[PDB]
């Protein structure tokens, strides 16, 4: 809930950008933006033909791009990271990632932890 | 006269930043390198063994 | 075969959760144990492919514990070819997700009949 | 309905689809002819403006409409139109000259 | 399995390439990167055969038999070094850094704060 | 009509043999973006098919995208990696030009055959732009992509 709402929602008005706005058309801001994260969202849940998933990878990465950790990235290369990422956090943070699991929700430490995973890790993706 | 006091201060913590970052940074990296390079060998090793019992068990 | 579907009373609503690994679907059509989801969609568009993640998915819960959410999966193949279902059928075994696992094939040869029992059939078993 | 209507819609809705690109391309050549032969002019006219720039020049005694001849292939002398009237009140003078009909 | 971080390393790494090697590491980086996630996937052994039904139930038991004892006798080594003494070089490279960098660094700086002291005026 | 709608399911692969590749003079005959297969999917099939091809598909109708846009505007305009990739998606059409064994009648040619790996090493080739300094014509009507490189050659 607390990634998706944002996110359905997000997807739900990035879905209405990419419905009216830009493809031809205006540049606000906003907007763009909704659609630079959007389309990276739209990656995000893009999901390849015989890749099931555990629940809190899916949140973990979710909640990733959900807190806009991507725009800052181009759609493609969220896919590499994501794998990497993911293998990483199963890992190491496996522990974090064990937890998430287990509280079925993720908490506040987590964020930051998770977070820092990720943009570490990110900041590995990158350099 | 005021000028040249003020242009000393400045190159002097100028060349004593420089001096002991170039310094600073290498330690770690370098420690930093040694063990990325004992990794990179030691990856394959487990790799290929873990492989063999694999390949022949087949 | 043709056993009644209960009452209201005899029956109870979800608070059951369920889970495909596909990020898109558990969140954004999360769904639960009960329902009836309709799955349209076309030529192999992974339209079968996507039941099959699904239930290759819960795979890790029949390995889990999670019996309460045991989720016996019965993909009634209606129509799909020999072949086709030689596909889906080995890559389940693969998965061996068969274990948990009932697949009713009426192939797309079929006497009608057959084909039209057979998810009644399909049903009782689940039932 | 029916089909016919249907059809009868399709018609022209093909017919369109062809005048419109007819149309589009035609103006597109024009366009894109229009714009390359605006270079040297891009330049020139750019130039035009040489210390109008440096120095404007102020009047408080000229508007004058400048579109082609046609249009509602777009609202483009809508926007001149716009902008003709809201400068007529602005002005002085206001004898306009128009260029483009 | 065979690696490891030492100090900080996969990101502090790659941003860092002593010039008498910089460009290598940037190009070695990635290829790490590609044995590293490729490793971690595989098996690491398969499971060993249920001898007991394939025995009794393979009725050709002579060359079945035959056969187990030739695999059951089956000895394995293991893979070869090649790439190693850079583990080793590694400590030279080491002094190289710090004390051929260290000490004249620091002779160096010795003189930019001693200088420090007449330049506050 | 339902039945080739059910034959859809009969169809796995699908041939749609097209007047434009033949118009193009281009015996084979064929579009590729109908050539297809429902098991022609990468994760189904695979990318090397599929991506490789999506690449050339991207190329060839990224290249009728800019078809249009050349439709008007001549080849000058574009960025050079469009033109290039125009003359190699090109090549790669000539490339496909194939001549026939069974109808010297009508080619005046032996025909030719491809081994698969060969083919596309070849468009692996012409996609790495390898050649596209050579004849692109010379892509016509050849077997190996060798025989294509062979043709160019012998021109320039």
């Amino acid at each position: 809930k607390q990634v998706a709402g944002t996110m359905k929602l997000e997807l739900a008005q990035y879905r209405e950008v990419a419905a009216f706005a830009q493809f031809g058309s205006d540049l606000d801001a906003a907007t763009q933006q909704l659609l630079s994260r959007g389309v990276r969202l739209t990656e995000l849940l893009k999901q390849g033909q015989y890749s099931p998933m555990a629940i809190e990878e899916q949140v973990a990465v979710i909640y990733a791009g959900v807190r806009g950790y991507l725009d800052k990235l181009e759609p493609s290369k969220i896919t590499k990271f994501e794998n990497a990422f993911l293998s990483h956090v199963i890992s190491q943070h496996q522990a974090l990632l064990g937890k998430i699991r287990t509280d079925g929700k993720i908490s506040e430490e987590s964020d930051a932890k998770l977070k820092e995973i990720v943009t570490n890790f990110l900041a590995g993706f990158e350099a | 006269q005021l000028e040249e006091v003020k242009q000393a201060s400045i190159k002097q913590i100028q060349d004593a930043i420089d001096m002991e970052k170039s310094q600073q940074a290498l330690v770690q990296k370098r420690h930093y390198l040694f063990d990325v390079q004992r990794n990179n060998i030691a990856m394959a090793l487990e790799v290929t063994y873990r492989e063999r019992l694999h390949r022949v068990y087949r | 075969v043709g056993l009644k579907a209960p009452g209201i009373i005899p029956r109870i609503s979800v608070r059951e959760p369920m889970q495909t690994g596909i990020k898109a679907v558990d969140s954004l059509v999360p769904i639960g144990r009960g329902q009836r989801e309709l799955i349209i969609g076309d030529r192999q568009t992974g339209k079968t492919s996507i039941a099959i993640d699904t239930i290759i998915n819960q795979k890790r819960f029949n390995d889990g514990t999670d019996e309460k959410k045991k989720l016996y999966c019965i993909y009634v193949a209606i129509g799909q070819k020999r072949s086709t279902v030689a596909q889906l059928v080995k890559r389940l075994t693969d998965a061996d997700a068969m274990k948990y696992t009932i697949v009713v094939s009426a192939t797309a040869s079929d006497a009608a009949p057959l084909q039209y029992l057979a998810p009644y059939s399909g049903c009782s078993m689940g039932e | 309905a029916t089909l016919k209507d249907i059809t009868r819609r399709l018609k022209s809705i093909k017919n369109i689809q062809k005048i419109t690109k007819s149309m589009k391309m035609v103006a597109a050549a024009k366009y894109a002819r229009a714009e390359r032969e605006l270079k040297p002019a891009r330049v020139y006219g750019v130039g035009s403006l040489a210390l109008y720039e440096k120095a404007d020049i102020k009047t408080p005694e000229l508007i004058i409409g400048v579109s082609s001849d046609r249009g509602l292939c777009g609202a483009i002398h809508s926007s001149v139109a716009k902008q003709m009237k809201s400068e007529a009140a602005n002005l002085k003078e206001v004898k306009i000259i128009g260029v483009g009909d | 399995r065979k690696l490891a971080l030492k100090t900080i390393d996969w990101v502090a790494f790659g941003e860092i390439i002593p010039r008498n090697q910089k460009a290598v590491a940037n190009s070695l980086k990635s290829w790490n990167e590609t044995l590293t996630s490729r490793l971690a996937t595989l098996p690491e052994k398969p499971p060993a055969i249920d001898w007991a039904y394939y025995k009794a139930n393979v009725a050709k038991a002579g060359l079945v038999d035959d056969f187990e004892k030739k695999f059951n006798a089956l000895k394995v080594p293991i893979p070869e070094d090649k790439y190693t003494a850079q583990v080793d070089a590694e400590e030279k490279e080491d002094v190289k850094s710090c004390a051929e960098f260290l000490t004249q660094s620091k002779t160096r700086i010795q003189e930019y704060e001693k200088e420090l002291e007449k330049m506050r005026n | 009509d339902p039945a080739p709608a059910t034959t859809f399911a009969h169809l796995d692969a699908t041939t749609v043999l097209s007047r434009a590749i033949a118009e193009l003079g281009i015996y084979p005959a064929v579009d590729p973006l109908d050539s297809t297969s429902r098991i022609m999917d990468p994760n189904i099939v695979g990318s090397e098919h599929y991506d490789v091809a999506r690449g050339v598909q991207k190329i060839l109708q990224d290249y009728k995208s800019l078809q249009d846009i050349i439709a008007i505007l001549g080849m000058d305009e574009l960025s050079e990696e469009d033109k290039l990739t125009v003359s190699r998606a090109r090549k790669i059409q000539r490339f496909l030009s194939q001549p026939f064994q069974v109808a010297e009648v009508f080619t005046g040619h032996l025909g030719k055959l491809v081994p698969l790996k060969e083919t596309i090493k070849g468009f692996q080739q012409i996609l790495a732009g390898e050649y596209d300094h050579l004849p692109e014509q010379a892509f016509y009507m050849v077997g190996p992509i060798e025989e294509a490189v062979a043709k160019a050659d012998k021109l320039a």
